[PDB]
RNA sequence: UCAAUGAAGCGGAGCUGGAAUUCAUUUUCCACGUUCUAGCAUUCAAGGUCCCAUUCGGGGCUGAUCCGGGUUGAAGACAU
RNA sequence: AAAGGCCUGAUUUUAUGCAGGCCACCAUCGAAAGGGAAUCCGGUUAAGAUUCCGGAACCUGGAUAUGGAUUCUUCACGGU
């Protein structure tokens, strides 16, 4: 009878991201002539915490190639990157942690992060703390590079897409239990209004498809078709299987 | 074929001549007379007991003045209407919506003699 | 006159000549604004027989509408 | 000189911030500049039906110079001369009054699309010049066919502005000679012969050939490398 | 149709270096000033060459190859 | 999206047009507890005061000479 909780989120009123304290979007340099043909040297000036983000951010300063001034960048710091370290970003950059290289110019088994999905989009893949992409093959004709994503999927990217050598820093974070609601509160106070969560069965039928009943139960399958409409997709959407993962 | 050199990749709107208006007829053709002359600025003196004791104690003339008058205009009007030199002007808007000006004169002028010359006391 | 040839020619919308002109023009109009002044009618014979005159005070606008 | 030396700068990648360079190729032009350039481009990318692209076969420079030289001898009266001969007619009506014949017969270029088309349909025209850049092109695109049908020599010639300047207009879109004087009959005949050899005598072949389909610089390069490679 | 950029270096051809045990045959590809260091890098660039009539200064070319003005990448009669 | 204002020094029929320079920014509204130029004491009224009176300060925007500083090793000197 009433618009359900997951439906209201798309209206984007109280469910927006809490962006006040954030350092700015984490991006590689815009793909320019220098990094298309050679490389350019930057300096790691700061390693800074970013609100709502597990991984720390590297503020890297580059000289503008076309006017006398310095341009700053907000990279996601890879593990082992330190302040004062020189970053080299280009086709001719060296294979060292922190450098930014095209995918086609790194060997097999290279571990990269903040990989571009398309050349020039400035990083889309393997950005969360401890995550990385493995270069698993090259296809030099119609240059493509086969990669392994953090989720395990095999992706084919253009060999000109860029990535940063190494693993996103801050890894092992989710290894520590939060121990208490208050630490989840402060974690999501910096992210968005997704917390706490009320169970649908705990609600009334007007509020949720799981609602109602003289006992708390779901009453029909929690596995919902991919073609169900908004207001129906509460449960396990398009589930190929359920139950404890045990072959 | 020759071509011009462009250091910038940004095209800007070129600078063209902007002509001053040369109207075929005047907009109103009779200018308004001064909306705030000295007589309009200074409406009348204020003659309450407090205002008057200010007159013989602080070298101050207390005036009801126009709500459109600022301290410059009040200073200029007092100098013109009464030929006294003004040291300071304090202004307030009274709870009846009129404006009261405390106009202190220099030591070279008395406030009693001016108030007498204006007519009150 | 030429207006009789234009009137007859405009009726052959699926001939090669009008199909080419149609594709080039429809691209041009899409690039311009949804409503924009036209310097002149692209169909002078059609404009005339609707009452357009080539004189000061007659204006042509071009407008596209979502189908 | 002991006081001046050679600095030379290193305008390579990563050194010596780049000098000012001609960036006209990368200028982001106003959309109207873009639209007119890309309009010219798209009209030659697509296949052009022979009824168009029979145009842009234009009277070449030498016989265009000849044609306009003959035409400029038959310019229409301007306002000044027209009112001068109006005064001459008034003077005759005052003193002579033959019938109305102070002025003599005129020999002027005919213009105006409706006037010229009717002149062609009546077989009065002896040479027709069609502008190659009229927009919309529908106004003249039938003229070569009509002239060929009616046996009227025609030339597609560069410039509606050029036609307009010989009839005291900004743009004429068409010009025609229906008659000349004896001193120019031979020049008209020889120019008609050259113009016929260029336009009407090629009409049957030109009607069969499509224009356009031309590639851009980069596509043409990448086509001829694959023609060579494979 | 998608994306980016203050639409800055695209495409093609050169030159040079270089491996090519190249024939005087780009038929070959390659590379096209920067990697110990938390420095610095801007004044139509110094220099080379030519001119002005040069008035302390100014203008050319070069430095900084040429050509096509398609900003560049994706995608394409599919999708929308 | 063709979105534009900042100095020249000239010029001393001169107003501020007039040949070079710079600039890539792009409405506006949003806090009397956020940020923010600068004031105090004493006295005074029926009722006002960090606002009036007396004395003593400060800041900002202007103008403007004098003294001092520097200056024929021109744009200070001292201290490892
Ligand atoms: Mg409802
Ligand atoms: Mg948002
Ligand atoms: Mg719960
Ligand atoms: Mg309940
Ligand atoms: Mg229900
Ligand atoms: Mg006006
Ligand atoms: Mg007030
Ligand atoms: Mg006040
Ligand atoms: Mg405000
Ligand atoms: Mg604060
Ligand atoms: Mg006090
Ligand atoms: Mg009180």
């Amino acid at each position: 009878g009433r618009v359900i909780r997951n439906q209201r989120k798309g209206a984007g009123s109280i469910f927006t991201s809490h962006t006040r304290l954030r350092q700015g979007a984490a991006k590689l340099r815009t793909l320019d002539y220098a990094e298309r043909h050679g490389y350019i040297r930057g300096i790691v000036k700061q390693i800074v915490h970013d609100s709502g983000r597990g991984a720390p951010l590297a503020k890297v300063v580059f000289r503008d190639p076309y006017k006398y001034r310095l341009r700053e960048e907000i990279f996601i710091a890879n593990e082992g990157v330190h302040t004062g370290q020189f970053i080299y970003a280009g086709k001719k950059a060296s294979l060292n942690v922190g450098n930014v290289l095209p995918l086609g110019s790194v060997p097999e088994g290279t571990i990269v992060s903040n990989v571009e999905e398309k050349p020039g989009d400035r990083g889309a893949l393997a950005r969360a703390s401890g995550n990385y992409v493995i270069i698993i093959g090259h296809n030099p004709d119609e240059n493509k590079t086969r990669v392994r994503l953090p989720s395990g999927a095999k992706k084919v990217i253009s060999s000109d897409a860029r990535g940063v050598i190494g693993v996103i820093a801050g890894g092992g974070r989710v290894d520590k239990p939060l121990l208490k609601a208050g630490r989840a509160f402060h974690k999501y106070r910096l992210k968005r209004n997704s917390w706490p969560k009320t169970r649908g069965v705990a609600m009334n039928p007007v509020d949720h498809p799981h609602g109602g009943g003289n006992h708390q139960h779901i009453g029909k399958a929690s596995t919902i078709s991919r073609g169900a409409v908004s207001g129906q997709k509460a449960g396990l959407i398009a589930a190929r299987r359920t139950g404890l993962l045990r072959g | 074929k020759a071509l011009k050199v462009r250091t910038s990749a940004t095209f800007r709107l070129p600078k063209t001549l902007k002509l001053a208006r040369a109207p075929k007829y005047a907009s109103k053709a009779v200018p308004h007379y001064n909306r705030l002359d000295s007589y309009k600025v200074i409406e009348q003196p204020i003659t309450s007991e407090t205002a008057m004791k200010k007159v013989e104690d602080g070298n101050i003339l207390v005036f009801q003045v126009s709500m459109k008058a600022n301290k410059y205009q009040i200073k200029k009007a007092v100098k013109e209407l009464y030929e006294v030199d003004v040291l300071k002007v304090n202004t307030l808007v009274r709870p009846n919506g009129t404006k009261k000006a405390y106009v202190r004169l220099t030591a070279d002028y008395d406030a009693l003699d001016i108030a007498n010359r204006i007519g009150y006391i | 006159g030429a207006y009789k040839y234009l009137e007859e020619l405009q009726r052959k919308k699926q001939s090669d000549v009008l199909r080419f002109l149609q594709r080039v023009r429809v691209w041009e109009y899409r690039q311009k604004n949804v409503i924009h002044r036209a310097a002149r009618p692209t169909r002078p014979d059609k404009a005339r027989r609707l009452g357009y005159k080539a004189k000061q005070g007659f204006v042509i606008y071009r407008v596209r509408v979502r189908r | 000189n002991p006081l001046t030396h050679s600095t030379p700068k290193n305008f390579g990648i990563g050194q010596a911030v780049q000098p000012k360079r001609n960036l006209s190729r990368y200028v982001k032009w106003p959309e109207y500049v873009r639209v007119q350039r890309q309009k010219k481009i798209l009209s030659i990318r697509l296949k052009v039906p022979p009824t168009i692209a029979q145009f842009q076969y234009t009277l070449d420079r030498n016989t265009a110079a000849e044609t306009f030289k003959l035409f400029n001898k038959y310019r229409p009266e301007t306002a000044a001369e027209k009112k001068e001969r109006l005064t001459k007619e008034a003077a005759a009506v005052a003193e002579g009054k033959s019938k109305q014949d102070a002025s003599p017969k005129p020999y002027a270029v005919k213009y105006g699309l409706n006037h010229v088309v009717a002149l062609i349909e009546n077989k009065k025209a002896k040479l027709v010049l069609i502008a190659n850049d009229v927009d919309p092109i529908e106004l003249v695109v039938f003229l070569p066919a009509l002239c060929k049908k009616m046996g009227v020599p025609y030339a597609i010639v560069k410039g509606k502005a050029r036609l307009g300047t010989l009839v005291n207009q900004k743009t004429s879109a068409v010009a025609a000679l229906t008659e000349v004087r004896a001193e120019d009959e031979a020049a008209l005949a020889k120019l008609v012969s050259t113009i016929d050899a260029n336009f009407a005598d090629k009409y049957d072949e030109v009607k069969k050939h499509w224009g356009g389909g031309i590639l851009g610089n980069k596509a043409q390069a990448k086509m001829d490398k694959r023609a060579k490679n494979s």
